[PDB]
């Protein structure tokens, strides 16, 4: 739904992004590509954080954040589908999981799928990114069991 | 009122009547030319999600 | 006859509203005047009760 996410961001005609600290205890952060390169090095979204495994082990991610000021909040998010099977069990280090996040009201459930596909600058993988708008009194809930591109801020 | 069947929703909306929210059972088994929505609905029961 | 739906449950919890971290969604399904719905489940299934 691509046309309705830049109608959106297009309408509310801000980039402002606040930065935000989850607990993220149990996984690697930032995480780099080859692709992404940014002042000659390795890098990634600016605005995501592709989560990996640390000491090759990938705990249950449960982590919640409120919204407590009065402003609707949009956060995006994304579930990153390997192109093999090798790299699933080097970056996440467990099997494919299912990547939910939910609200009082909105709940997306997103399944990865491991395939090769048509290579873009060398890069057999892809990544979707879907984006989840929480309402004041709403919290944001994400249950990962890997394969997360986890939102950094709203 | 007249002429056309006006049903007020009170404390109710129409999908939450039509599954059975407790409150709402008032509602079972009734026609209407056209429904009434109030703002002050709410929902007394599992928390539903309808795609 | 005309049409399939299938929906997987997903397992998980979920912000707590009205005290109940569980939910519920909630489809429907049409049938034409000659036709027939056959439901399976191994589980997880709010039934209907009637049409
Ligand atoms: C960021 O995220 C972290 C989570 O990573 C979060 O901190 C958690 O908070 C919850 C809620 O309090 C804690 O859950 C409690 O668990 C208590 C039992 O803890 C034992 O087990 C822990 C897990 O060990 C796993 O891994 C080891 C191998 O490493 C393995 O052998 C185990 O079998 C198991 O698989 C372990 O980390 C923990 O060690 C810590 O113990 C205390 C802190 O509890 C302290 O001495 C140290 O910090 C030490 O590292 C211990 O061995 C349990 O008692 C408790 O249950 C009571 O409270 C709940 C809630 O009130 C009641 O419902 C229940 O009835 C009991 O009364 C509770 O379940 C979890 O352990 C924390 N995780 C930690 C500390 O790492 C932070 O809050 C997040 N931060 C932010 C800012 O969001
Ligand atoms: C995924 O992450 C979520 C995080 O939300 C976990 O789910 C819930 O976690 C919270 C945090 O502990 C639990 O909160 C519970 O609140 C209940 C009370 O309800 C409210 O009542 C009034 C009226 O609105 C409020 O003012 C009040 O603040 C409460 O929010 C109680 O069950 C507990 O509250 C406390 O009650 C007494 C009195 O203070 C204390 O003695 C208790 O120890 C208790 O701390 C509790 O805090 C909530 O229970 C969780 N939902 C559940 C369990 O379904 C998920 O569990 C997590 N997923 C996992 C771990 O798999
Ligand atoms: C998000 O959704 C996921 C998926 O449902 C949940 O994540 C985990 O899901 C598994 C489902 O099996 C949970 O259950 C099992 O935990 C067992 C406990 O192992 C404990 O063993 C000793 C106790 O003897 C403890 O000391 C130790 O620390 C462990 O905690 C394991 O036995 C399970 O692995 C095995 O399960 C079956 C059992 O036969 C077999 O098929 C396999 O042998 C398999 O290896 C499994 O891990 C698990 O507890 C869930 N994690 C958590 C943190 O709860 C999330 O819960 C969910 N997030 C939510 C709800 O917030
Ligand atoms: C992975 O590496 C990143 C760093 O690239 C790291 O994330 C950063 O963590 C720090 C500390 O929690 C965050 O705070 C920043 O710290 C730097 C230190 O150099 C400061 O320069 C920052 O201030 C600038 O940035 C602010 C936000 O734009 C501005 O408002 C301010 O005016 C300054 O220009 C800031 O204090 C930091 O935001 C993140 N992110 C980044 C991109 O730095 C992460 O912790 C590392 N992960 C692991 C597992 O080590
Ligand atoms: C509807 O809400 C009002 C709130 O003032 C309450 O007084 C009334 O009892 C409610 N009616 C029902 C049927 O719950």
């Amino acid at each position: 739904d691509y046309a309705s996410l830049r109608s959106l961001v297009a309408s509310s005609g801000t980039l402002e992004f606040n930065n935000e600290s989850f607990n993220w205890t149990g996984v690697t952060q930032n995480g780099t590509s080859s692709a992404c390169i940014r002042r000659s090095k390795n890098s990634f979204f600016s605005r995501l954080n592709w989560l990996t495994h640390l000491n090759f082990k990938y705990p249950a991610l449960n982590v919640t954040m409120p919204n407590n000021e009065q402003f609707d909040k949009l956060y995006i998010w994304g579930v990153h589908h390997p192109g093999t099977d090798k790299d699933q069990i080097f970056l996440y280090a467990q099997a494919s999981g299912r990547i939910t996040v939910s609200t009082k009201r909105s709940q997306q459930t997103v399944s990865p799928n491991i395939g090769s596909r048509p290579r873009v600058r060398n890069i057999p993988s892809r990544i979707s990114i879907y984006w989840t708008i929480v309402k004041p009194g709403d919290i944001l809930l994400i249950n990962s069991t890997g394969n997360l591109i986890a939102p950094r801020g709203y | 009122d007249s002429p056309h069947q006006i049903l007020d929703g009170k404390n109710c909306t129409l999908i939450d009547a039509l599954l059975g929210d407790p409150q709402c059972d008032g509602f079972q088994n009734k026609k209407w030319d056209l429904f009434v929505e109030r703002s002050k609905a709410y929902s007394n029961c599992y928390p539903y999600d309808v795609p």
